[PDB]
């Protein structure tokens, strides 16, 4: 006799191409100062059935999105002038705030050996969205 | 689908740097005096689903204290903010709890030491107490650090929604779709000495 | 817009306009809302707003719109009351009595706009407080009246009076003037006995109605003053301990009156008192059993589950056992037969120390701190509470917090990982916790031996076995470390050890290997009187850290470095000797080798190793093997530096960064060696400074060529980095100098010539707040050796430096405040160089000292008090010469009227002590006549008038001036008072603060400053 017993984040269809921990700065143009949007792991994940590449990144303790984009061909990581440990570029669609929306953000990382890898793991995610 | 918070404390506690931060990511360095009140939506995800704040972050200096008591009015939920670094924001703390709870009778609320950032601290630990036989929950806080400052708004979600087990959690992400850039590069980025 | 109407006072006020307005402010949003406040505000601060109260009042249908038109007159009352005709006070108040009344009358209003009626109460205590009992004598035999003649009445009469015993008794003391608060309190404690009779007597006939909540809510604000005899010579305290604990909802307010009661003011000799004091508590400890839970149930999971208002009785009942014991329990621990009532109430504090809540934890902690260290001393105690101590040594053991020390932890995928940062917010927990389990040891050694012992077995049995179970253990032993003998720590921390290995060796994997090392690294830091007993022992112990310095588990380094300094700090001396059967001292052998120690270390890990390579070289106290090996120790970094000398002498970036961190290697070693360090210096000393001259050229190169922005680059922020690294280096060592006679002789001339005119000549952005850092210290030290070094010093970076950071008060942070300290100390050691200052410049000095009293910022504002007191200290001590004469003529004045200012404007409360010191000395001056010459100008008083009839003259018209709403009477009254006070600062204060209370309205009693 058998006694009877008692009674989505979106991502689950990606790989983590690449982890690294980060603060990411957008630039407002009118107050010409960057400003800060997050810290937290930035990944990069390419869908397993588009073979498309995004960067997504969420903040610390909220989980809060503050980066969701792809990783554009046409982009290009350029220096910050007060810093040799992060990259500056222009994004023409971020969805982290909702609507697709036009940013120049910066990504700082914790080194120069984190920020040099980024960069060459940025430009592989290029050549994967190019196919 | 919304709850009612007020933010109240002394001048230059931090509490519009606070809110701010939890708004945009943004640390705001400057001290740009909160005339009246701000509001502003608030929106976290849990595991019980969205709870939305309305923030109403009021003034701390008397010269700019607006409606004043007027802003408390059916208030659901509450954070008194001090600044471990004065000593002269937590000896106000009291004052803010009388006048907010006379208006407020029976509301969860958050005590937060702000600014454990700062190395010489003048708040000792050990002298915190007044939370104690007011109910209030305590955290000390840093919104330049992000010390613990998420703890103050799961707390009152946990207490508002009534479930102790209460989480933040993921947001869904959804798929996603000149030479200003020049001003960019140029423009130095803050805090180069930071960790990150 | 449409909503903008109401501001028009010219028409007639449209209220269904304010209504609108009002309602799109509290229930809209965006924009209209923001544009409503804004409106709302300008609108309350109108000065004739309050006439349009009664008209809000009666014809209003918004409840916030008539809270808002008792805020404009709340604001008149308490500021402008004085100033109004007559027939406007009693119109006021008669529009406001019966707006209560007619609120209270009308079921409906009374049960659903809770929120205006309390407003109309607050406002109503107000107007008492203003006019109450002098000119509305029967007010409380009127509310007692009433209150019969209607329960919503009665029950709002309650409200009323407890809002007035706060205002009076517990918020007096920064809003009234002393006088003041002083006829309050005399008022109400006068007719008191009338108003506890109505309170006993609704408390008598009613059980659990929102009339007996009310009640016992004004109880309460009445235990924190009233005499004890009301409380105890009524049958009041049965009450409360039996029939208001039976329902929950008076249970909640009548706890909190009983943990009042338990502190009221209490005759020590008293027996039958005593009873009552016993009988209270035992009947309240009763009802908890009975009604709410048993002594035996789960309160954890109880709290956990945070049914209605659970949490917070659970927190108000550990308030009551904390509170009334703390004072109390002596008085159970004689009587057999209170033994249970005592043990049970202290059961239901073991079963709250369980709950999982940080602040309610640190509070019933703090009350086993109050009961073991009375334990630890008073005579035939301990054995009383020997069952409770058990229990509590394994709460306590269950819920050691991480120590600062141990830098993993475990993330939430699983993973045990460095920090990201400090704990700051457990520092304070971790020492609360040691403190408590420290006594509670020493009360029974054989018993927390075995619980340890025993919880170690189950551990390596692997039936308890978890991280959470072997961490929390380890911390509880090594925070016990002192408490046990040498001969029982010795076998004690053998097992410990061995089991911990044991365990190492049965959990693989590098998250169980991180655990269980960090765990052995706190054991054996927390223990070096063992260490320096078991050389064998504690050298492998040493070559087992230096493993774990090649550790790819970031963690696991880092705290192997810290474990290693932290072990050297204590037992340094068994590193310098030679030990027994070894072939050389073990310092020897470190550093030999320290090249491949510390081959994967980041280069601060480096600077901490050297560091305390450093601490047992100075154990060494022979000169010439001390010397030889701090040379030892330096070899690496010497050979990098004389090799970079040799190549600079003949920077890019990798050598930049070579540099700072040779530098910081030095201060490293400086920073434990202190006086020692000196041959080391000698070494690089005149090279160094060189380097900062060519480091300078290239800063000063790259701005010019690049613009100010360079400051930011790399490049510049490392060649900086190269200057701030050799001042730090030059002060830590300044600091500490034993022989005085060859800093001044070799170190100062050099190190002035270097950074004093590279300072000066810089532009703003570019100069290091680390110079006058360096300065500081210099003058502290040596100054009364160099008076013109410190002239020199005040030359280079006074004027250049006040100008950057008088502009405003945020511009240059670091400048400012080191800015200040500096000036404090070359005013305290060398004051002659202000005397040599051109009368301009020092003109300056009193300028940049009133400039600093004027920030907000701590750091500035005490220094600058502090610089101002002892200023006139210093010309004080001059005497009649004409230097101090100037001095008066020129600043007295001017200090004097800056003072006030500060003291008056409201943004200044924190210096308020600083700030009336100084005034009080100020004026202590001229009623002691220690100014020589007159204060006055030729012809601006008749001559030979004292310098104390024109100081007052002053004051007076500065202040009618300053504050044209005061009397002349107020005026003369205040310099009456505060004058004649400036011997007494405690009375001189309270002068003070009852001033700061008048100048915020109208018609202040100039009699209150008569106050005794
Ligand atoms: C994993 C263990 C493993 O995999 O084997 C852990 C995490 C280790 O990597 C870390 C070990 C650490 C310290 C040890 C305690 C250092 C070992 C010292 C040692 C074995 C010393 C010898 C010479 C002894 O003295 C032994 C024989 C003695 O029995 C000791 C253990 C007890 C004493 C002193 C007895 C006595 O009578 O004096 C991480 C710092
Ligand atoms: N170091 C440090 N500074 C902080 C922190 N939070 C805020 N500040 C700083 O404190 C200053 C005042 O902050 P702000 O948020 O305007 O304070 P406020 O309590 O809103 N003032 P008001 O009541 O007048 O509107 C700002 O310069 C801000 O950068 C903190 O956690 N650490
Ligand atoms: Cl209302
Ligand atoms: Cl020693
Ligand atoms: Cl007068
Ligand atoms: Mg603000
Ligand atoms: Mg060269």
């Amino acid at each position: 006799i058998h006694f009877e017993p008692v009674v989505k984040t979106m991502e689950e269809d990606e790989e983590v191409l690449y982890k690294v921990r980060a603060k990411l700065f957008r630039f407002d143009k009118d107050a010409k100062e960057w400003k800060e949007r997050g810290t937290g792991d930035c990944k990069f994940l390419k869908n397993k059935k588009t073979n498309k590449v995004r960067i997504l990144m969420r903040r610390d303790k909220t989980l809060k999105i503050c980066a969701n984009h792809i990783i554009a061909p046409e982009y290009t990581l350029k220096p910050n002038v007060g810093s040799d440990r992060s990259w500056v570029y222009a994004c023409t669609a971020d969805i982290a705030e909702g609507e697709a929306e036009a940013f120049t953000f910066a990504i700082r990382f914790g080194s120069k050996e984190n920020a040099d890898k980024f960069k060459e793991e940025f430009e592989k995610a290029q050549e994967i969205n190019k196919k | 689908v919304q709850f009612k918070l007020v933010l109240v404390g002394d001048g230059g506690t931090g509490k519009t740097t606070f809110v701010k931060r939890h708004l945009t990511g943004e640390f705001e360095k400057k001290y740009v005096a909160t005339l009246g009140v701000e509001v502003h939506p608030l929106v976290f995800h849990t595991n019980r689903g969205p709870i939305k704040f309305n923030v109403w972050d009021t003034a701390g200096q008397e010269k700019f204290g607006g409606l004043r008591d007027g802003y408390y009015i059916q208030a659901q939920c509450a954070i008194i903010m001090f600044d471990v670094t004065s000593r002269v924001t937590y000896k106000n703390v009291p004052n803010w709890h009388r006048d907010l709870v006379r208006v407020c009778e029976n509301i969860p609320i958050v005590l937060c030491g702000n600014k454990v950032d700062i190395k010489d601290r003048k708040v000792k630990a050990k002298s915190i107490v007044f939370h104690r036989k007011k109910n209030l929950q305590y955290y000390d806080i840093s919104a330049k650090s992000n010390y613990n400052f998420e703890k103050p708004f799961l707390w009152l979600a946990r207490k508002l929604i009534g479930d102790p087990n209460l989480e933040f959690v993921a947001m869904p992400a959804l798929a996603p779709p000149e030479h200003d850039l020049e001003v960019a590069q140029t423009t130095a980025l803050p805090d180069e000495d930071d960790d990150l | 817009g449409a909503m903008e109407g109401i501001l028009d006072f010219s028409n007639d006020l449209d209220i269904a306009l304010l209504d609108q307005v009002v309602s799109t402010f509290y229930q809209g949003s965006g924009v209209q809302q923001k544009q409503a406040q804004e409106i709302l505000t300008k609108f309350q601060d109108n000065p004739d707003a309050w006439q349009k109260a009664d008209q809000i009042l009666q014809f209003s249908t918004n409840p916030q719109s008539k809270f808002i038109a008792l805020s404009i007159l709340d604001k008149l009352i308490t500021r402008k009351w004085k100033l109004l005709p007559n027939d406007h006070r009693i119109g006021i108040r008669n529009f406001v009595v019966g707006m209560i009344i007619s609120m209270c009358q009308d079921d409906e209003v009374f049960k659903t706009q809770k929120n205006l009626i309390n407003k109309s109460d607050l406002t109503l205590v107000q107007i008492l407080k203003q006019e109450w009992p002098q000119n509305w004598p029967e007010f409380i035999p009127e509310l007692i009246g009433s209150s019969s003649s209607s329960v919503n009445v009665c029950e709002n009469n309650m409200i009323v009076l407890k809002l007035l015993s706060e205002e009076v008794f517990d918020f007096s003391a920064e809003q009234m003037t002393q006088a003041k608060a002083l006829h309050l309190k005399n008022s109400m404690s006068k007719e008191f006995e009338q108003i506890f009779k109505l309170c006993f007597q609704v408390l008598e006939q009613g059980s659990s109605s929102s009339l007996i909540v009310a009640t016992l809510e004004s109880l309460l604000r009445y235990l924190h003053w009233i005499p004890y005899r009301y409380i105890y010579e009524t049958n009041i305290l049965e009450l409360l301990s039996t029939k208001f604990m039976t329902s929950p909802d008076t249970r909640a307010i009548t706890l909190k009156c009983l943990t009042e009661v338990s502190n009221l003011k209490i005759p020590q000799d008293n027996d039958l008192i005593k009873r009552q004091t016993v009988l209270f508590f035992q009947n309240t400890l009763q009802q908890i059993a009975t009604s709410v839970m048993p002594v035996t149930a789960d309160l954890k999971a109880t709290y956990a589950n945070a049914n209605g208002n659970d949490q917070s009785f659970l927190q108000d009942l550990a308030m009551f056992l904390t509170t009334y014991l703390a004072r109390n329990r002596a008085l159970l621990e004689s009587d057999e037969s209170l033994r249970e009532l005592l043990l049970n109430a202290h059961q239901y504090l073991i079963q709250l120390s369980k709950i999982e809540e940080r602040e309610l934890f640190k509070t019933t902690l703090d009350y086993w701190h109050n009961l073991v260290a009375d334990l630890f001393y008073e005579p035939l105690k301990k054995h009383i509470y020997e069952e409770i101590c058990s229990q509590l040594r394994l709460v306590i053991i269950e819920n050691m917090v991480r120590p600062e020390e141990v830098l993993v932890v475990e993330n939430d995928e699983g993973e045990i990982v460095r920090e990201f940062v400090k704990e700051s917010d457990t520092i304070q927990l971790y020492k609360s916790e040691r403190e408590v389990l420290v006594y509670l040891t020493h009360l029974n050694v054989i018993d927390t031996e075995e619980i340890m012992i025993s919880k170690l077995a189950r551990q390596i049995d692997g039936s308890e076995w978890s991280w959470h179970n072997i961490n929390t253990l380890s911390w509880a032993i090594g925070s016990i470390s002192g408490t046990m003998s040498e001969d029982t720590e010795k076998r004690f921390v053998v097992t410990v050890i061995k089991d911990l290995l044991d365990l190492c060796v049965k959990k693989r994997g590098k998250d169980n290997a991180a655990v269980v090392a960090s765990d052995i690294m706190y054991v054996v830091g927390q223990y070096p009187r063992f260490l320096k007993a078991h050389w064998n022992f504690l050298r492998t112990v040493i070559l087992k850290l230096f493993e774990f310095m090649h550790e790819t588990h970031e963690g696991v380094q880092d705290m192997a470095c810290d474990t290693f300094i932290k072990i050297v700090q204590k037992c340094k001396y068994h590193f310098v000797i030679q030990q027994p059967r070894e072939s050389e001292p073990f310092i020897q052998t470190i550093i030999r080798d320290i090249q491949k120690t510390t081959a994967d270390l980041q280069p601060q890990q480096v600077h901490t190793f050297y560091k305390a390579c450093g601490i047992i070289i100075s154990e060494e106290r022979s000169v010439a093997e001390r010397n030889r090996l701090l040379s030892d120790l330096m070899q690496l970094p010497n050979m990098a530096w004389d090799t970079i000398v040799e190549q600079s002498t003949a920077l890019d970036s990798e050598t930049v960064k070579i540099i700072a961190n040779i530098i910081k290697t030095n201060v490293a070693v400086c920073t434990s060696m202190g006086a020692d360090f000196y041959p080391q210096l000698g070494h690089i000393y005149y090279n160094m400074l060189q380097l900062y001259r060519a480091v300078s050229s290239m800063i000063s190169a790259q701005v010019a060529a690049e613009g100010l922005i360079a400051t930011k680059t790399p490049k510049v922020r490392g060649l900086r980095t190269i200057k701030k690294e050799i001042l730090k280096l030059v002060e830590t060592y300044i600091s500490k100098a034993r022989n005085l006679d060859d800093v001044v002789k070799v170190l100062v001339e050099p190190l002035l010539n270097a950074v004093l005119e590279d300072y000066m000549n810089n532009v703003p952005d570019a100069r290091d707040a680390e110079v006058l850092n360096c300065m500081t210290t210099v003058v502290e030290k040596v100054g009364h050796m160099i008076p013109q070094g410190v002239i020199l010093i005040l030359q280079s970076v006074f004027e250049c430096t006040l100008d950057m950071i008088n502009k405003d008060f945020t511009e240059y942070p670091e400048h400012r405040v080191e800015f200040y300290k500096l000036l404090k100390v070359i005013n305290e050691k060398s004051f002659a160089a202000f005397l040599e200052l051109p009368p301009a410049a020092f003109k300056l000095f009193v300028d940049a000292i009133c400039w600093a009293f004027k920030h907000n910022n701590r750091d500035v504002e005490v220094n600058g008090l502090q610089i101002a007191l002892d200023l006139v200290k210093n010309i004080e001590r001059m005497g009649n010469v004409p230097f101090a004469n100037e001095f008066h003529k020129n600043y007295f004045f001017i200090f004097v009227s800056e003072t006030f200012f500060v003291l008056t404007d409201s943004d200044h409360k924190s210096g308020f002590s600083k700030q009336a010191l100084l005034l009080m000395k100020l004026i202590s001056l001229v009623y002691d006549n220690k100014i020589s010459v007159p204060l006055y100008q030729e012809a601006e008083v008749p001559q030979g008038t004292s310098n104390q009839v024109y100081l007052s003259q002053y004051l007076a018209n500065m202040l009618s001036n300053a504050f044209p709403h005061l009397t002349s009477e107020q005026i003369a009254s205040f310099l009456s008072a505060l004058t004649k006070q400036c011997k007494d600062l405690v009375v001189f204060k309270g002068t003070l603060r009852d001033f700061l209370v008048q100048i915020k309205e109208v018609g202040g009693d100039p009699t209150d400053y008569l106050f005794a």
